[PDB]
């Protein structure tokens, strides 16, 4: 294994009920040693490696004052600015039904992760024999989900897959047979 | 921490592979980054660049700051190098597989460290160099990294694909098979 | 408009 050392940091903004919480992490090879917490107000060493770094930072008052203004200077600024493009981003999903004996309801390309997919047979909601995958991030700011349904095929039966999403005012349904 | 949405600036510097990276993510989705070696803000979606702008030098500055913090931490840490964590690889298509319908094959590499990775596509056992795209070394909350690799293709019954991932935590390259 | 950023501090 070659010689390699890594240093990483995080600047995290937590928005909830109109508030902003800023955490600044200082990490060396997956070991977080120093952290500033807005609810704390000053730096504190997370491990013994970061005690000299946190003690020196707490003496510099301008550093402590600058970080306390971040939840309002940066976190609130970006959260309000990215509202239309990120917060209220709505991408409608695409629903497909295929038999691959199971029936696969393949919901693709939607951004708001919160989604629910139900299986119906002749108007009856099916619960037993339903296998759904986890949320699948595509990296394209889009998601996927596949809901399988074990079926006993009968002639004349109508299997319908409905999808309810925040990007939809009315649920989308696709039927098989 | 209770939060409706989480916006995070993420950046790292190291010795190998990408010596630096500076990105900004919203709900675990990379929004933009600063292209070191080109020193301009690169937006993930074209619509993002038309509504916002970013001083790319803020990343170049923060990278320089993290550079000396690395050297300072290298000395205090007694030259300690972390353990190589092997990755988990999964391959799946972006759209439902239909013969003759162009699709994108997504290779997801997850839960690895350090961010030093060789990823390559193979179709029917030979290298695929065109139609390929990759994501950044995305950060995780547990301080490991994950990454995306994309390949545009036409689904055919004769073709079988492989996502070969090479990492220091592996004894041999990892072949993740996929076919229709 | 423009997005804001913040300086990481220097270690001892
Ligand atoms: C959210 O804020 C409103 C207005 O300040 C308050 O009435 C409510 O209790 C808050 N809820 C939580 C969970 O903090
Ligand atoms: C990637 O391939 C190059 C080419 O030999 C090699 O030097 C390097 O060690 C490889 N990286 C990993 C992580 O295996």
């Amino acid at each position: 294994t070659p010689e390699n050392y890594l240093f990483q940091g995080r600047q995290e903004c937590y928005a909830f009920n109109g508030t902003q919480r800023f955490l600044e992490r200082y990490i060396y090879n997956r070991e977080e040693f120093a952290r500033f917490d807005s609810d704390v107000g000053e730096f504190r060493a997370v491990t013994e490696l970061g005690r000299p770094a946190a003690e020196y930072w707490n003496s510099q008052k301008d550093i402590l004052e600058e970080k306390r203004a971040v939840p309002d200077r940066m976190c609130r600024h970006n959260y309000e600015l990215g509202g239309p493009m990120t917060l209220q981003r709505r991408v409608q999903p695409r629903v497909n039904v295929s038999p691959s004996n199971l029936l696969v309801c393949h919901v693709t390309d939607f951004y708001p992760g919160s989604i629910q997919v139900r299986w119906f047979l002749n108007g009856q909601e099916e619960t037993a024999g339903v296998v759904s995958t986890n949320l699948i991030r595509n990296g394209d700011w889009t998601f996927q989900i596949l809901v399988m349904l074990e079926m006993t095929p009968q002639q004349g039966d109508v299997y319908t897959c409905q999808v309810e999403h925040t990007s939809l005012d009315s649920p989308v349904t696709v039927e098989w047979k | 921490i209770k939060a409706d949405h989480v916006s995070t600036y993420a950046a790292f510097v190291q010795t190998h592979r990408p010596t630096g990276e500076f990105m900004f993510e919203f709900d675990e989705d990379e929004m933009f980054y600063v292209d070191l070696d080109k020193k301009e803000t690169v937006w993930h979606l074209e619509e993002f660049g038309q509504a916002f702008s970013f001083e790319a030098q803020g990343g170049l500055a923060n990278i320089a700051i993290l550079n000396n913090n690395l050297n300072t931490l290298i000395q205090r840490s007694n030259h300690t190098q972390a353990t190589n964590d092997p990755p988990e690889v999964t391959v799946f298509p972006k759209e439902p597989v239909e013969l003759g319908q162009p699709n994108t094959l997504i290779c997801h590499i997850d839960k690895f460290f350090p961010p030093v990775l060789n990823v390559t596509w193979l179709c029917n056992g030979e290298l695929v160099t065109e139609g390929v795209a990759e994501s950044l070394f995305l950060p995780r909350t547990d301080y490991s990294f994950h990454k995306f690799h994309y390949l545009t293709f036409v689904p055919s019954a004769e073709d079988f694909y492989d996502c070969r991932v090479e990492h220091w935590g592996l004894d041999q390259p990892l072949l993740k098979h996929w076919e229709a | 408009t423009g997005l804001a950023w913040e300086w990481w501090r220097t270690v001892y």
